DNA sequence: AAAATATCAT
DNA sequence: ATGATATTTT
């Protein structure tokens, strides 16, 4: 329950809200409120059919903000069914977010750099783009205009010359609107996050429904060496108050223990006295009351059977 | 965390929580919808049983004092069960231990010595021959009681000093050694020394004497607390 | 012991024993072996032969002849000649030998450099005090009559299996087990050893026992409360360490030989609880009155008398009659045992 | 993770491929079973 | 499990 | 010189 988990949760919520639609927020928030959600349970929670949930789950899996886990279940009174669970793998989600943010920033930076380059040329008819260097070898004999090789028609200058400021504004807007992600990423990198799996995610589980069919458990097959891709990750105190009666009792027990120890090391009888001639082996209560009454007079004068183990 | 976790009760999923602030501590499980709520007081619970870790299925059953009452809880993750099981064991053992214990259950001036009536009675009760002579010489004889103690001042002073002297201060807590289950012994003199040397323990004790819980449970909590370590 | 008390590492330690013939490949190191392996001349396996050739190959600086009281044997003398060492040291506790070969040690290894007083070390608290005793076990009339007629070699089995001796051994073990004392009962006669052990439901060690079982019994008897007493044989008479043992009995023993008596007594002279105040180990010798065992026992304890130990004769064992159960109490049981022992020869 | 490290950013994940997945006859007869094996101390 | 060589005592 | 017991090897 470290604050790092909350920070990562905030990063995921902000990223989903800012870079995904509405239903995406619903799906990812549910698996963020509940550590692991079954496919059937998720549909019931959001009241969205399978078709609607299709694009949401698939898209979130592509960006690796969510992870899937398929396991066989054996309900007591139903046919075995393969269930699907969704949970968040923080190391992958953070890495995917970091790379994607870098790519978007880099792409805009490259676009801004490219725009400053000379416009170029393009043919109006065949719509073939000619660069400044490439067009300079196509000018006619009269040195008047550039002629397209395919069409033999004058070329027309390219646009985007005046967009120089537009790209800079676009880059400025993104960085202004992406600052929370950068701050969250910096905090995440400062600390360390342990890799999450289905078993670990089940710890922070809040059951969605009273009688969900899916069993939110994990019982891997015994002695199964099979490995699947993307399925592995890196006293009581007793107190006894002693009173006078107990104190003397403890002393008596200690004395008895000492006596037993002394007797243990004592030499046998046959080793102490020379054995030769022995046969060969082969009322006061009334007095107290009258005193109490007398003293009382004084003071007045002055004034379901299963395997189990004990725990 | 240890206090709260996910569990299934009566084939219904829900959240199981442990409340220790309210005495006695109680365990309450509530369904996801909240329509179903069950509460069990740990004081009544006596024995706790858990399925072996080898078994795939995980459950915890609590059986209380009487057709004994039983309460069974099922968990999803094994780690949560261990934390819940450990905390329940601590409280169950602590409450059981308390039940076992319950089942077991100037002044030296000559003038003031003469005037000290209570001291005279205490001495006379303890001694027999002196009481016998006092009865003869003050009940039927009629000699003034005050005059009798005039000639027995040294005996009266010695008796008073036999209970008006106290041992010197010492590091009481450093003498306590716990010596898993560990037995540590305490004595009334030991309890008094702790209160005198450490007023904070006295302030904590006075509040909880009859109100929070019985005295024996206090020491078990105290020795298991970080305050004792500090 | 070498590992526990020095800086040497396993790289330089190799044991040339029957269990394993591992040899050290380091430039130099310690090699511990046994007399039989080195002394053997006629038939030795090739795998052992290579290690033996390795032993004879390099020149050694030091050679320790542990238990040097057997070197003067007919064949063990070859160990000194075969192995070439500059300095040879012999270490033994009982420099006693029935024949006149003990003096030969002075020209096989070297002069007797040093000696220590058994009594002196006992006072210093280094070796536990022992109160030796020699219990006299009378032979019953039915048993005794068969003793006289039988021949000498058959004579041994009559008094070793004396029913009175059996009762004495049972009483001493029961009495000393109450005091929480570990008891070792030596018996050179294998048949008597097994018979006593089976009746008493206690373990035993001798030649037939494998190395693994023998070690297991030794380790178990050292660290288990239930197994307080174990019987032994000639194998354990010499050169074994076991601090737990405090008491000791011998129902039967080899012919008159001071070496075995001293060695058996030494088995309980290193008790860890020797410095405790007012402690005395025990050493019991059960013999049959009027038999040849009395002659041997007197001749078998001469070395102990010279060193200082004194033997006390115990004619009567107090408290034996009150024992609820005593073996061979009924006359029928004695007769059955007499027939069983007689059928042996 | 490799691309992130090359770009100069600390990666929070690792490549899954780097993960690691992890006698002779006994003469002492009558008393063979009662005694337990105290191999070490 | 059976052979063979030593050792320790008569 | 013989008989026990122990040890090593095949
Ligand atoms: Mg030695
Ligand atoms: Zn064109």
């Amino acid at each position: 329950d470290r604050p790092i988990d909350d920070i990562v949760k905030n990063l995921l919520k902000f990223v989903v809200r800012g870079f995904y639609g509405g239903s995406f927020v619903l799906v990812l928030d549910a698996i963020l409120f509940h550590s692991v959600l079954a496919e059937d349970d998720l549909k019931q929670l959001l009241s969205i059919n399978k078709t609607e949930l299709g694009p949401l789950i698939a898209r979130l899996r592509s960006d690796r903000l969510i992870s899937i886990h398929k396991q066989r279940e054996y309900p007591p009174n139903s046919k075995s069914v393969e269930r699907v669970y969704y949970y968040v793998k923080y190391p992958h989600a953070i890495d995917a977010i970091k790379w994607k943010v870098h790519q978007v920033v880099q792409r805009l930076k490259d676009d801004l750099d490219k725009n400053s380059e000379p416009n170029g040329y393009m043919c109006p008819i065949c719509l073939t783009k000619y660069t400044q260097l490439e067009a300079v070898q196509l000018l006619n004999f009269d040195r008047t205009e550039f002629l397209c090789s395919l069409c033999d028609e004058p070329l027309v200058e390219d646009d985007s010359g005046k967009k120089n400021k537009e790209k800079q504004d676009k880059l400025n807007r993104l960085m202004d609107q992406i600052q929370p992600i950068i701050d969250s990423l910096k905090k995440i990198d400062d600390s360390r996050i342990e890799e999450n799996t289905f078993e670990i995610a089940l710890a922070r589980l809040i059951p969605p429904q009273n009688q969900s069919h899916a069993a939110y458990t994990y019982n891997p097959k015994k002695g199964s060496t099979m490995f699947r891709p993307g399925d592995s990750a890196p006293a009581t105190l007793h107190i006894n108050i002693t009173t006078a009666s107990d104190e003397v009792a403890q002393r008596e027990l200690q004395e008895r223990q000492a006596e037993e120890k002394r007797k243990q090391n004592a030499v046998p009888e046959w080793h102490k006295q020379s054995t030769i001639g022995k046969t060969a082996l082969g009322e006061e209560r009334e007095n107290e009351k009258t005193l109490n009454d007398y003293y009382a007079a004084l003071a007045k004068k002055q004034a379901l059977e299963d395997e189990f183990e004990d725990v | 965390m240890s206090h709260s976790g996910a569990a299934i009760f009566e084939k219904v999923s829900g959240i199981i929580a442990i409340n220790e602030d309210v005495s006695p501590a109680e365990l309450t499980w509530r369904s996801t919808d909240g329509d179903k709520v069950h509460t069990v007081v740990l004081s009544t619970i006596d024995k706790l049983q858990a399925t072996p870790a080898s078994s795939e299925k995980m459950m915890l059953r609590l059986i209380g004092k009487v057709k004994p009452q039983r309460h069974m809880f099922s968990f999803n993750n094994r780690t949560v069960m261990d934390n819940i099981k450990m905390t329940l064991q601590q409280i169950i053992s602590r409450y059981k231990d308390a039940d076992i214990y319950e089942e077991k259950r100037d002044s030296l001036s000559k003038e003031k010595l003469l005037t000290n009536l209570k001291l005279q009675q205490s001495l006379l009760k303890g001694n027999k021959v002196l009481m016998k002579v006092f009865q003869e010489t003050v009940i039927n004889a009629g000699l003034p009681p005050s005059e009798f103690w005039s000639t027995r001042i040294p005996l009266l002073r010695a008796f008073a000093l036999s209970t008006s002297q106290k041992v010197g201060p010492y590091n009481v807590l450093s003498t306590i050694k716990p010596v898993n289950k560990v037995n540590v012994n305490l004595s009334r003199e030991k309890i008094l020394n702790i209160f005198e040397n450490y007023p904070i323990v006295k302030k904590a004790y006075t509040d909880n004497v009859p109100k929070n819980f019985k005295e024996p449970e206090f020491w078990a909590r105290f020795f298991s607390s970080k305050l004792f370590r500090k | 012991q070498f590992l526990q008390w020095c800086t040497l590492q396993p790289e330089n330690c190799a044991v040339f024993t029957s269990d394993n013939k591992e040899m050290f490949q380091t430039e130099s190191g310690l090699v511990v072996s046994t007399y039989s392996m080195v002394a053997n001349t006629r038939n030795r396996s090739h795998d052992s032969q290579k290690v033996m050739d390795f032993l004879t190959g390099r020149e050694w600086g030091f050679i320790i002849l542990d238990e040097v009281h057997v070197v003067p044997a007919a064949m063990f003398r070859r160990v000194v000649s075969t192995i070439a060492a500059h300095a040879k040291l012999g270490l033994t506790a009982t420099l006693v030998r029935e024949d006149d070969k003990i003096g030969d040690l002075n020209f096989l290894i070297g002069p007797k450099l040093y000696e220590a007083n058994w009594m002196e070390l006992s006072q210093k608290g280094h070796i536990a005090n022992v109160q030796c005793a020699e219990v006299w076990c009378p032979m019953t009339a039915e048993f005794y009559q068969e003793y006289l007629r039988e021949t000498a070699r058959k004579r041994m089995l009559l008094y070793i299996m004396n029913p009175t001796k059996f009762q004495a051994c049972q009483f001493l073990i029961q009495y000393h087990e109450r005091r929480g004392d570990k008891i070792i009962v030596f018996s050179d006669n294998v048949y008597a050893l097994q018979e006593y052990a089976l009746k008493m439901g206690k373990p035993f060690i001798y030649g037939s026992t494998p190395q693994q079982e023998r070690m297991n019994i030794l380790q178990n008897f050292q660290y288990n409360d239930q197994i307080n007493t174990i019987f032994l044989s000639k194998v354990g008479d010499t050169s074994i360490d076991l601090p737990e043992a405090t008491c000791l009995i011998q129902i039967s023993s080899h012919y008159g030989s001071r070496r075995q008596e001293a060695q058996r007594l030494g088995r309980i002279l290193r008790a860890k609880r020797r410095n405790d105040e007012g402690f005395n180990a025990f050493f019991y010798s059960l013999v049959s009155k009027d038999t040849q065992e009395m002659y041997y026992s007197t001749k078998r304890q001469a070395f102990l008398v010279d060193q200082g130990y004194a033997f006390k004769v115990i004619t009567h064992l107090h408290g034996m009659e009150n024992i609820p159960n005593l073996a061979y109490a009924s006359p029928r049981e004695r007769r059955e045992l007499l027939q069983e022992v007689l059928l042996k020869n | 993770p490799r691309k992130l490290q090359d770009l100069g950013l600390k990666p929070a994940s690792v490549d899954p491929a780097t993960i690691k997945r992890q006698k002779g006859k006994i003469t002492n007869t009558h008393m063979t079973g009662i005694l337990k094996d105290y191999s070490h101390r």
